[PDB]
């Protein structure tokens, strides 16, 4: 229990509650350093790098610097903190934009409400929120604007229903209307736990003397959002993260990508490639420093034992051969990933420009899980819907009537019975002359959509009336009205003002009686009072509860009208049927006394008044049926399309009711009418499993055809996925929902939301995204492997705690196939690349310990060494990563089947990996036996008889693999950019002029002192520039006529879309 | 729009690019294009590697084998040699010894033609690891500049060659205490009729070499020679026995250490005038046992090319890709009419 005094803030201070702050940051300052190294060292190359500078401390191993290697693994370690630390900065400062919100607080000193900001709550304080800004916390209500005490709060953040709740005060304690008599009241509120169940809670406020009991008729969560009220007066009782519906929120946590987790089975793969080739050289060493212990002398070597010697030059070989696991891609691994979410929240098609909105990358290490998604599970309302209802079509009298006429169906075929379309315009024609015969029944129609609602209207100062509906169905049938000419105006009590915009003359009606809505009656029936005299019942419902109540003898269109209940329900639109009778004064001064029979009844009114009102509707003549339009956002049907040509199952998870799921479903296209939907609704543990097992019994019953897969589709309760989300039938339901084309599940909780995408994820190898709006689906976002949120909207809790955040649903199709798949095959190539370039090179090392006798003597210089992962071979890792488009935007969205090669993982895998390695143990092999032939005795030069020693010939190593490692990537290249034209052939370039600058200005320094005649060896001789041409080209013929062989008589299925890229 | 991305060539990805293709009408001129001017340049470096005319005797085993009294033949393995003309006397040794225990093999081959280029004279040493990691850099930078290093701020490269008896070795470490001391000597002396061929031991080394060694500035009275340097300087070092390395190009020349365990080292050289044709002799006083080694070491002489010597492997890598891509340029050319 949760004892909340009412108006002391330092009494509940005592029991030190949480504060008022929502902070989405991975870190704060105390667990920066527990989690970020936890992300670093499960990365196996910052382990290995960890345990090779533990090797430099044992004193004798190697004679470089004991703080070269742990001085650059802190360097690599500084640039993956800042970029960590500059996202959770931008993390942090849209937090400060929900904390510093306006807010009043009631003060006791000041005696009136003082404004602050939303940090400043506490539990226990009186605040008021104004008409249309969002509640601050879980609040109590206890007075408000209204005459009871009641008001209206949009609940489209903490679910996703679409209508308003009505949220009461108590009478007991909606007295406290003025502001200066608030501090007369002295209490406790005994409340419950913090839980996640919203509709659900239990409390106890004392009030002065005795107990007043609470319900959740009187708790506002703080997702919601009033409406249609002043002002209310609350009591803050859950603050922060301790309210229902973020308690189960958390940090931004590490989310690994599944090209993160191929390198660490690659590192695998090239650390026992290390320790062969260590366990060779130092067995190597150990066999010949004691077979030919007569012939070496001349070095003076201990020969402390076989044992000791082994066990020291394996760390030797350890140091000289660590260089092959590169140290210099896991920053540009990091820094490719940045500068790639950089580019993906600068394009203009990715902008929304209606609310300013443009996307952002929060989370820039999952830009390549976009170029792989298998599935996807939406949300309805709000990322769906536009949460707008608009009267669409009327059928009335037979016919049917729509403004904006598609071609499709125009022409009215006149089939028998009328079928077809016709304008709303030709609707009022009927109206005005009275020859015809529709026109007694279309005003009597066109009364109904303007007197037998419950919407209280309210007039501006521009005198553009707004209406206050308690449904957002009631309230676009008034507009329905309105515009076609029925004008609803002023509502006192107990009489209805309708303002006629055919005759300009103001009416009037009087209400005798409404029968209120029950989801038991589906029904809504008002008896009028004319100014006639006369008393006719008008009636809107259901067309499955009023159809049985009619007159059929009375009325002729009933058939016209079913089949437009038909072709309606093809669309996926919300329809009422209309139904009226003409009573009598006898008889309703008898069903006064039957409503003065409910009127007896204060103990039983659910079952005692709607019944009694049933007596009067024992028959009818029908009107028609109209249809309510669910507004679905912008390109919303051409993506769900769209991402199915794409191989990506579509599942939608909502809070909304099961029957508007199907609706929107049908309207987007995700559902078809010819379709075998499964509906599992039941509500016990084992009618989830009786159902489950003969809906997959009556799957392996038959033969799947190739198009009875596309005409299959589920759909889940949320008390039916409570049980089928169970270990026992986790699998029946799974084994179900992959045969069937597209899953929606309804009413959904916030948690179900998580558990289902956390029950895919672990049962398949498959990646999965998650997008939604509104803190419903939080948990949704944060257990996907991608969370996309929707942003530019009040209420944007899902655009803080995700990964992406766009304007709207239909930027997905360009995120996924355009910016997903470029950027899989960008990271995939510059790593491996990256890998390769770093064997090309420091394996000439190894070929060498079979001429040095086992020692493990570089060829180069170390500082010349440390240029190539920094200066030379940086670029084209960068250039390949960020800048390459190996199929064009205009032909990735043309061609969906494309998704495909990333969705299978056909760029990064083990087996790929292993012919980069391959290819790099062959460029090595031409370059040190194509040098040590020419190389021969020293005997290469044409200077006098001098010869070319050592470190004359390490450099024609050395710069002979650079030519090929940047000649590997000229091939790999898709795109030449004037990027790409710098990066390249401006490396080469770049160390061509860098050598003679280097080599004849630091070693007058003391630095590198092996270059003192160098360049008068190498470059001064002319067998340098000749084997800086053929050595090359040797070991580039063999990617130059596979790339040729491979694009021209075995090509891949993006091999033809380049050429329909280069030749079209 | 403030918060909306500028519209540009670089920020939205539209950036001017050509795309490369490897249509048969670009793949197959190439090449074409490769194998005709790979073959000019492959037959021209094997002409240049061709035209160098050399002779190499291996005198190792000439403490054994050789004749003390008269001039006997050496065998088939030990020579080898190219020369524009045939030889008609094959080469011959004898071992010639001195007042104390000082042998010198005295080679006498035939030259069967005027080498009109300058000539050369190395030692070839086999299995000799100067590129040994424990070897290459086990010197002292700054004894070679010549200032008087004290003995604690000596280099410690020197592992068990920095000093001897609280002394410093001069030449410190490996690669000086380990130098080859064959003495060849300084002429060709000509044998029946032929005239005596001068050649010259000054400019072997690098020009850097004869910059930075430089003479030394210790009294002999701190210093002591390297352990296998006892027998050329008993006694120590006096001030009139000390070696100045700047004029001691055979020492600069041991120092700049090799990249692989067969190596040259220039040691003699004439480039004013031509040999002449005729039967010579080399003396070559045998000082360094090749039981310290394991291998051969050898007397070359050798002329200079292009390329610097007799050397087919560059030609024949030109000659290589000119076969495979004129190879490959028929195999894609019989697949792009018979397949298509
Ligand atoms: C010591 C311990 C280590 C033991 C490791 C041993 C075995 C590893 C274990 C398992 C290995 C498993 C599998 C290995 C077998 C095959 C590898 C998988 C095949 C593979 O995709 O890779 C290939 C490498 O092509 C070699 O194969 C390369 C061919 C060259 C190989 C020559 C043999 C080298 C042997 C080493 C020589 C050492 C000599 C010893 C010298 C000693 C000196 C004293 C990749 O290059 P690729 O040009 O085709 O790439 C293509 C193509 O370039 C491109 O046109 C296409 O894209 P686009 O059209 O859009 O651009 C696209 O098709 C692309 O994939
Ligand atoms: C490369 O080419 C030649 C190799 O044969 C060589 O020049 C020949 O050798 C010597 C050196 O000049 C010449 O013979 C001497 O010429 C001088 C000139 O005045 C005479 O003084 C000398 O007479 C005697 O020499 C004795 C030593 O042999 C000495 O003890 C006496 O006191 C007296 O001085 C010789 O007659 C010969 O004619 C040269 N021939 C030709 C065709 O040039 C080059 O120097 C050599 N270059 C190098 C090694 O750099
Ligand atoms: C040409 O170069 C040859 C190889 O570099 C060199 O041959 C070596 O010379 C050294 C010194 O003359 C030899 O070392 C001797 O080793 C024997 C053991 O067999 C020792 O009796 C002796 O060392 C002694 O050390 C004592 C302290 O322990 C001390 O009293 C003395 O100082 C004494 O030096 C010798 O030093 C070595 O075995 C030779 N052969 C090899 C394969 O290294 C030639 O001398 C050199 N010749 C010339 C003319 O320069
Ligand atoms: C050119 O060659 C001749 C022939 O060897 C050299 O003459 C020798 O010089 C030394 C030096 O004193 C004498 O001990 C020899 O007796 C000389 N030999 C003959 C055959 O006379 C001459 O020194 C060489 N030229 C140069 C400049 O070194
Ligand atoms: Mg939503």
């Amino acid at each position: 229990p949760r004892v909340i005094h009412i108006n002391d803030s330092l009494a509940n201070s005592s029991f030190g509650y949480s504060d008022n702050h929502i902070s989405t940051t991975k870190y704060n300052f105390a667990t920066f350093l527990p989690k970020f190294l936890f992300q670093e060292f499960s990365k196996y190359a910052n382990l290995f790098f960890l345990c090779t500078s533990a090797i430099q401390q044992v004193p004798h191993v190697s004679p470089t610097n004991r703080y070269t290697t742990i001085g650059t693994l802190l360097v690599v370690l500084i640039v993956s903190a800042m970029k960590e630390c500059i996202e959770d900065i931008k993390r942090a400062n849209s937090d400060k934009e929900l904390n510093n919100s306006t807010a009043e607080i009631f003060s006791e000193a000041h005696d009136d409400f003082v404004e602050k900001r939303w940090i400043d709550i506490r539990v226990g304080d009186i605040i008021r929120v104004k008409s249309e800004e969002p509640i601050p916390a879980d609040t109590i209500i206890l007075s408000s604007s209204e005459p009871e005490g009641l008001c209206y709060i949009e609940t489209a953040n903490l679910d996703g229903e679409t209508n308003l709740k009505i949220k009461q005060s108590r009478v007991e304690t909606a007295k406290f209307i003025d502001v200066k008599t608030l501090k007369n009241m002295n209490g406790k509120v005994v409340s419950e736990q913090p839980n996640s169940s919203l509709y659900t809670y239990e409390g106890t406020m004392t009030l002065n003397d005795r107990q007043i009991p609470l319900s959740p008729d009187q708790m506002i969560l703080r997702g919601a959002t009033l409406r249609n009220t002043a002002w209310i007066f609350g009591l803050v009782i859950f603050t922060g993260h301790e309210t229902k519906l973020l308690r189960n929120a958390t940090a931004t946590p590490i989310k690994r990508t599944a090209v993160e987790k191929i390198i660490n089975r690659q590192i695998i793969a090239l650390f026992t490639v290390l320790i062969v080739l260590i366990l060779i050289s130092s067995i190597g060493n150990v066999i010949m420093s004691t077979a030919d212990a007569k012939h070496l002398s001349y070095l003076y070597l201990e020969g402390t034992n076989k044992a000791g010697l082994f066990f020291k030059d394996f760390l030797t070989f350890w140091i000289l051969f660590s260089n092959l696991v590169p140290i210099s891609l896991f920053v540009t691994v990091e820094l490719i990933k940045y500068y790639q979410a950089f580019m993906i929240g600068s394009d203009l098609d990715l902008y929304y420009e209606k609310t300013d909105t443009p996307t952002v990358v929060r989370t820039s290490s999952l830009v390549e899980e976009l170029g792989q998604i298998e599935y996807i599970f939406s949300d309805k309302t709000g990322t769906l819907t536009r949460n707008i209802m608009e009267f669409k079509s009327c059928s009335i009298a037979g016919h049917c009537y729509i403004d904006k006429i598609p071609e499709d169906k125009t022409a009215t075929v006149e089939d028998g019975i009328e079928v077809g379309y016709r304008k709303f315009d030709d609707l009022k024609k009927k109206l005005n002359d009275p020859s015809d015969e529709d026109s007694p029944i279309i005003n009597d129609f066109l009364t109904l959509l303007a007197t037998c609602h419950t919407v209280i209207p309210e007039f501006q100062s521009d005198g553009s009336i707004k209406y206050q509906a308690a449904s957002p169905d009631e309230g676009a049938l008034v507009q329905g009205g309105a515009d076609l000419g029925y004008k609803f105006i002023i509502r006192k009590p107990n009489s209805v003002t309708v303002l006629l915009e055919e005759t300009g003359e103001e009416k009037e009606y009087q209400l005798l009686n409404i029968c209120e809505f029950n989801s038991t009656r589906k029904r809504m029936s008002a008896i009028f009072r004319f100014p006639d005299g006369s008393i006719k019942l008008f009636c809107k419902g259901a067309d499955t509860v009023i159809l049985e109540r009619l007159d059929d003898e009375a009325n002729q269109y009933v058939e016209a009208t079913m089949r437009h209940l038909e072709d309606y329900a093809s669309e996926g639109l919300r329809t009422l049927c209309l139904a009226m009778r003409d009573i009598s004064e006898g008889e309703y001064e008898e069903w006064n006394s039957i409503y003065n029979e409910a009127a007896t009844t204060l103990d039983n009114r659910a079952e005692k008044l709607d019944e009694a009102a049933n007596l009067i509707e024992k028959n009818l003549i029908l009107i028609g049926a109209t249809a309510i339009e669910d507004k679905l956002q912008d390109g919303v049907p051409e993506t769900i399309h769209t991402l199915q040509e794409a191989g990506i199952k579509i599942w939608v998870l909502t809070g909304d009711r099961q029957e508007t799921a199907i609706n929107i479903g049908m309207s987007c296209r995700l559902l078809s009418e010819d379709m075998n939907l499964l509906i599992i609704n039941e509500e016990t543990r084992d009618d989830t499993e009786r159902n489950l097992l003969e809906k997959i019994n009556a799957l392996n019953e038959h033969q799947l055809s190739t198009h009875d897969m596309n005409t299959l589709a589920l759909v889940i309760d949320g008390k039916s996925l409570g049980f089928a989300l169970e270990p026992e039938l986790e699998d029946y339901l799974l084994t179900v929902a992959k045969l069937c084309k597209a899953v929606i599940c309804c009413r959904v909780s916030p948690l179900q939301k998580a558990l289902v995408v956390k029950m895919v994820k672990r049962k398949s190898s498959s990646l999965l995204l998650a997008i939604g709006d509104g803190a419903n689906d939080v948990s949704m976002i944060q257990a996907a492997h991608v969370g996309v949120g929707i942003s530019g909207m009040e209420g944007m809790q899902a655009a803080r705690s995700a990964d992406i955040a766009v304007g709207q649903f239909k930027f997905l199709k360009k995120l996924l196939l355009v910016h997903g798949s470029w950027s899989y095959q960008r990271i995939s190539v510059a790593i491996l690349y990256s890998f390769y370039k770093n064997t090309a090179l420091y394996m000439t090392q190894f070929w060498y310990v079979f001429a040095n006798a086992f020692s493990g003597q570089s060829i180069m210089e170390s500082w010349t060494m440390s240029f190539y992962n920094l200066f030379f071979t940086v670029w084209p890792p960068f250039v390949i990563g960020v800048f390459d488009q190996f199929v064009s935007s205009r032909l990735l969205e043309r061609y969906p089947q494309l998704y495909k090669l990333g969705q299978k993982g056909q760029f990064f895998s083990v087996y790929i990996f292993w012919g980069w390695i391959i290819n790099g143990f062959f460029h090595s092999a031409i370059v040190f036996i194509g040098t040590i032939l020419i190389y021969r005795y020293g005997f290469a030069l044409n200077m006098h008889g001098e010869l070319a020693d050592h470190w004359s010939w390490g450099v024609t190593v050395y710069t002979t693999s650079v030519i090929i490692v940047l000649g590997k990537a000229a091939l790999v290249t898709n795109q030449w950019t004037k990027f790409t034209l710098i990066a390249i052939p401006g490396s080469l370039l770049f160390w061509l002029i860098f050598f003679p600058i280097y080599a004849s200005i630091f070693p007058h320094a003391n630095i590198s002192r092996e270059y003192y005649g160098v360049v008068k060896h190498t470059y001064g001789s002319g067998v340098f520039w000749l084997t800086l041409i053929v050595l090359p080209i040797f070991a580039l013929v063999r990617d130059f006529l596979w790339k040729y062989y491979k694009r021209m008589y075995e090509p891949e299925t993006y091999h033809v879309i380049q050429e329909m890229q280069k030749y079209n | 729009t403030s918060k909306k991305p500028p519209n540009t060539a670089f920020r939205q990805q539209r950036l001017k690019a050509w795309q490369p293709i490897l249509s048969p009408q670009s793949v197959l001129p190439l090449l074409i294009f490769v194998a005709c001017i790979f073959t000019p340049i492959g037959i021209g470096l094997i002409v240049s590697a061709t035209k160098v005319q050399d002779l190499t005797i291996d005198y190792s085993h000439c403490d054994t084998k050789a004749s003390t009294t008269a001039f006997e033949d050496i065998p088939k393995k030990y020579i080898k040699y190219h020369f524009k003309s045939k030889v008609e006397n094959k080469p011959q040794w004898r071992l010639t010894e001195n007042e104390n225990g000082e042998q010198s093999c005295e080679l006498q081959f035939e030259i069967p033609n005027d080498i009109k280029k300058s000539i050369f004279i190395y030692y070839k040493i086999t299995n000799f690891y100067q590129n040994h990691r424990r070897y290459v850099q086990s010197f002292d930078t700054k004894q070679i500049l010549g200032e008087p290093i004290k003995k604690d701020d000596l280099d410690t490269s020197c592992s068990p060659i920095r000093s001897r008896e609280d002394k410093i070795i001069y030449p410190c470490g490996l690669i000086a205490n380990s130098m080859f001391n064959d003495t060849f000597s300084q002429v060709l002396s000509g044998i029946d009729d032929t005239e005596d061929y001068n050649l010259t031991n000054k400019h072997i080394s690098w020009s850097i070499d004869r910059h930075r060694f430089k003479t030394t500035k210790y009294n002999a009275s701190d210093i002591v020679p390297p352990p296998n340097w006892m027998k050329k300087y008993p006694d120590g070092y006096t001030d009139e026995n000390l070696p100045d390395i700047h004029t001691w190009e055979e020492f600069q020349v041991w120092m700049r250490t090799a990249a692989f365990p067969k190596f040259y080292k220039l040691t003699l050289k004439n480039e004013s005038a031509s040999l002449p044709k005729g039967k010579y002799q080399m003396n070559i006083e045998l000082n360094y046992p090749i039981s310290l080694f394991g291998g051969t070491k050898s007397f070359v002489l050798t002329t200079n090319g292009a390329i610097g010597g007799r050397n087919m492997s560059l030609g024949v890598l030109y000659l290589i890709v000119a076969g495979l891509c004129a190879l490959f340029g028929i195999i894609f050319l019989v697949k792009l009419i018979f397949q298509p």
